């Protein structure tokens, strides 16, 4: 996310992906990193499945 | 100088390779901080219209 406000430009447009996350947790957010991200595998046992 | 006709008036000036003095003044240029570049994209484009 990389954002403009009050003429300059170009605010946060370094920031890590993850953290977006930290500065905003400071603010009460709530909800852990990994359901933020947020994206999820699951492999499966058992041949030969894709997960 | 005041050789012909009506007389005029006396002055020198110095070649360009050497004054070599002169008041020489420090000159610090200053403009406004935030330079900024915005690119508006029309609202309301037509074939016939730009907006």
């Amino acid at each position: 996310l990389n954002l403009t406000w009050n003429n300059q430009q170009g605010i946060l447009s370094g920031a890590s992906s993850q953290n977006l996350y930290d500065f905003s947790v400071q603010n009460g957010y709530n909800k852990t990193w990994s359901e933020f991200n947020g994206v999820t595998q699951q492999f499966n046992g058992v041949s030969g499945q894709p997960t | 100088m005041s050789n012909s006709a009506i007389p005029l008036n006396v002055v020198a000036v110095q070649e360009p390779r050497l004054e070599l003095n002169n008041e020489r003044t420090w000159v610090v240029v200053k403009g406004g901080q935030q330079v900024t570049y915005y690119p508006f994209p029309s609202t309301s484009f037509s074939s016939n219209q730009f907006n």
